[PDB]
RNA sequence: UGGCGAGAGACCGAUAGCGAACAAGUACAGUGAUGGAAAGAUGAAAAGAACUUUGAAAAGAGAGUGAAAAAGUACGUGAAAU
RNA sequence: UUCUGACGUGCAAAUCGAUCGUCGAAUUUGGGUAUAGGGGCGAAAGACUAAUCGAACCAUCUAGUAGCUGGUUCCUGCCGAA
RNA sequence: UGGUAGUAGCAAAUAUUCAAAUGAGAACUUUGAAGACUGAAGUGGGGAAAGGUUCCACGUCAACAGCAGUUGGACGUGGGU
RNA sequence: CAGGUCUCCAAGGUGAACAGCCUCUAGUUGAUAGAAUAAUGUAGAUAAGGGAAGUCGGCAAAAUAGAUCCGUAACUUCGGGA
RNA sequence: AUGUACAACGGGGUAUUGUAAGCAGUAGAGUAGCCUUGUUGUUACGAUCUGCUGAGAUUAAGCCUUUGUUGUCUGAUUUGU
C-alpha cells in the first residue's frame, strides 16, 4: 500500500524518529489497516513495528587515546598546534601558583 | 500572520468559502452561459493581497 | 526443454569495472552481473539477490571486489509469464578467498 | 543588487485595509487612506481621475435606499395603506 | 454628454459600437495613486448519443436520435498562412 | 580587489567559483518613527528616493508642437513638369 | 501561424543499488535490505515578518510537477486551530 | 528561480578553535535518465632541463605557512618596524 | 553453426610493488611484579626486529600461451541482367 502515515504515526508513538522504525514488509496488509495511533500502539506491542536500536558510536578508541595521553604519550611538537599560552594560559597557572601559596 | 487580527481572518473565511468549483446542477439550467468558475483564486498563483 | 540448470562461477570484475568513474562502479557491477547471467544462461530476465547486492556494496561505490563467486540458477517462470518462460536468479556463495575456484555444476538432490 | 536580491527584503506592508472603502490603500505611518482619503470627512476624487469616478460613483454598489426613492416619487410619497376591492 | 421615465436613426455590428452585447471596472498587475483585458451565435426541440465490441482508461468502431452530426456540448458557415 | 575565471537567447534584468577587505567597533541589523519632487537625503559618486533619477511614479492639460523620418488603399485615357 | 527545429538544450550542491507489494504501466510510489550526505554557525527541532488552508485524511490522474508518474504544496470531497 | 530575508537550542574525535575533516540524535537520498567516453570547452591536476627569456605588466598558478627554540637590520613620533 | 572453433574461468609465463596474514623467538630502550634474590633469575607490558616471506597482492580490461573444467553456436531483414 502507501505507508507514509503509518511510519509517521509510528515515529510519533514510539518516540524515536522516522529513520528508526521497522514496519515489517511481510505484514504490510495488516499495516494498511492500522490508520490510527491506537492501532499503532497495538502493532508496536505485539512486535509488528519495532524500534531499530541506535547505531553504535563507540567512544573506545577515544578512551585508549586519552589513556595514552594520561601516560605521557601523543604530546610532541607535531601533536601541539596551539601556542603555549593558548593550550593552558599563563594566568591560569599563575592563579594555581598563588591560590596555593596564599 | 500565524498571529492575526480578526478582520484579516474574516476575509480568509470568505476566501475559503469562495474557493470552490461550480455546483454541478447549474450546467443543466435554462439559458446558461456559465461553464466554469472564472474566479478560482489559488495560493500558488494569485496572492489575494488581503 | 527442462533447463533447470544451476551452476556456480567466478566473475572477474576487475576486467570489467576497469577504468570506470568511481561513483559508477558498483551500479556497473550490477549491470555487468546481469549481462554475465544473460551471456551464460541465455535468458534475458535476470533477478539478482539482496544478499548479492550487499556483497557488491560492502565497500561503497568504488571498492567492489576483484573476483566473486556467483551461483546462477536458471529457473522456469510461471504465473502470468513474461516474454521468456525461464529466468535467472543469481545468489552469492560464502567462500574465504574467491581466487582459484573453477566453475561447478551444482547437483540438486 | 538593486534588483532581485533587494526584492528579497520586501516583506512588510505600507498599506492595510481601509475601513471606509475596503480597498487596501490605508497608509499606516501617515494614518490616512490614499484612495478614498479616510479619515478626512470627504471622499477624495479628482477631475483628472475620470475613471476613478467611474469606479466609485453611485449605482456601482447596492443602492440600498436610492433604488426605492424614484419609485416612491412616482406615487407622490404615499403614506398609510391601500384597501381591499374585490376578488 | 448627470438621474429617472419615454420616442426615434440615410449611424456600429462583435479587431466595429461605450473600457464593458457575456459573473465588465470583472479576471489580473502594481506598495499606492491607478492601470484593465479577452471572451456572443449546436439544434425547431437535448432528441446532448441507450445498446454491442476492442482498450486499463481517454477514445475508436458499429448502432441510434436528428432534415443534416461535412451541427456532438473543443458545437452555425467555417477562408488564408501552415 | 583580482581572475578582466564561469555565465552572458543565464540559476539569476547582475548571480556562481576561487582569491581578497574588515571582523569589536565612525560595527552589522529587525521593528517602530521622522524627512517627499525641483523637494527629501548625501563621510559628495550627481549617488540614493520601491529594476525609474543632471531632478521619481500616476492621471489630466494632451490627438502638446515639429520646417524633420516613415507610410498614404481601384483601372484606363489626355496633357505634362522642376 | 511558420522555416529555424524535433535541433540549442534539460550538466553547480560528491550517489545510487537489489528484491517484494500496489498497478494497464514503476530509473522516479510504498516497505525492507544495503551504500552515502547534511555532520548540531545542519539538508535538525521552534518561531517573528509574509503566505492563507498549503495542515490532515479518503478518492482520482485531464491540466501543472520544463523526463516520468498508480506519487504530490496538484485535482475532487470533507475534517481540523 | 543555485538569489534575498531577523532570531533561540546545540553532541563525540582531532585540533588553540564555532576552522576544515569523520561519526552519534535528527532529516534526507530530492535536484531528467541510459550508452559510449572523439574535437573544443568548464573545474582540478602533474611535469624532464632551463627559469619570466612569455607579457602592457610574474596576470594565473607555484612556493612559504601550525607550534617550539635561536636569531632579528635601516628608519622611528622611541610605541613600533617584526 | 559441431569446429586442433569461440567464450567464461582455472593453470603456466611475463610484469608491478615489495616481504604479507598468522604463529614462534636466551632480539628489543626500559618499566614494574615476585622469589632460592641471580653472574642471561624469571613472568607481564613493550613501537619495532628476526624466521617461514624476493613472500603475499595484481596481471589485461588494448600482454603472451594453454590438450584442464563448464558452456554457447542459424534470431530478424531485404536483393536479380
Amino acid at each position: 500500500a502507501n505507508l507514509r502515515t503509518q511510519k509517521r504515526l509510528a515515529a510519533s508513538v514510539v518516540g524515536v524518529g522516522k529513520r528508526k522504525v521497522w514496519l515489517d514488509p511481510n505484514e504490510t496488509s495488516e499495516i494498511a489497516q492500522a490508520n490510527s495511533r491506537n492501532a499503532i500502539r497495538k502493532l508496536v506491542k505485539n512486535g509488528t513495528i519495532v524500534k531499530k536500536a541506535v547505531t553504535v558510536h563507540s567512544k573506545s578508541r577515544t578512551r585508549a587515546h586519552a589513556q595514552s595521553k594520561r601516560e605521557g604519550r601523543h604530546s610532541g611538537y607535531g601533536k601541539r598546534k596551539g601556542t603555549r599560552e593558548a593550550r593552558l594560559p599563563s594566568q591560569v597557572v599563575w592563579i594555581r601558583r598563588l591560590r596555593v601559596l596564599r | 500572520a500565524a498571529q492575526k487580527s480578526f478582520r484579516i481572518k474574516q476575509k480568509m473565511a470568505k476566501a475559503k468559502k469562495q474557493n470552490r468549483p461550480l455546483p454541478q446542477w447549474i450546467r443543466l439550467r435554462t439559458n446558461n452561459t456559465i461553464r466554469y468558475n472564472a474566479k478560482r483564486r489559488n495560493w500558488r498563483r494569485t496572492k489575494m493581497n488581503i | 526443454l527442462k533447463d533447470v540448470v544451476t551452476r556456480e562461477y567466478t566473475i572477474n570484475l576487475h576486467k570489467r569495472l576497469h577504468g570506470v568513474s568511481f561513483k559508477k562502479r558498483a551500479p556497473r557491477a550490477v549491470k555487468e552481473i546481469k549481462k554475465f547471467a544473460k551471456l551464460h544462461m541465455g535468458t534475458d530476465d535476470v533477478r539478482l539477490a539482496p544478499e548479492l547486492n550487499q556483497a557488491i556494496w560492502k565497500r561503497g561505490v568504488k571498492g567492489v571486489e576483484y573476483r566473486l563467486r556467483l551461483r546462477i540458477s536458471r529457473k522456469r517462470n510461471e504465473e502470468e509469464d513474461a516474454k521468456n518462460p525461464l529466468f535467472s536468479y543469481v545468489e552469492p556463495v560464502l567462500v574465504a578467498s574467491a581466487k582459484g575456484l573453477q566453475t561447478v555444476v551444482v547437483e540438486e538432490d | 543588487g538593486k534588483g532581485t536580491p533587494s526584492f528579497g527584503k520586501r516583506h512588510n506592508k505600507s498599506h492595510t485595509l481601509c475601513n471606509r472603502c475596503g480597498r487596501r490603500s490605508f497608509h499606516v505611518q501617515k494614518k490616512t487612506c490614499s484612495s478614498c482619503g479616510y479619515p478626512a470627512a470627504k471622499t477624495r476624487s479628482y477631475n483628472w481621475g475620470a475613471k476613478a469616478k467611474r469606479r466609485h460613483t453611485t449605482g456601482t454598489g447596492r443602492m440600498r435606499y436610492l433604488k426605492h426613492v424614484s419609485r416612491r416619487f412616482k406615487n407622490g410619497f404615499q403614506t398609510g395603506s391601500a384597501s381591499k376591492a374585490s376578488a
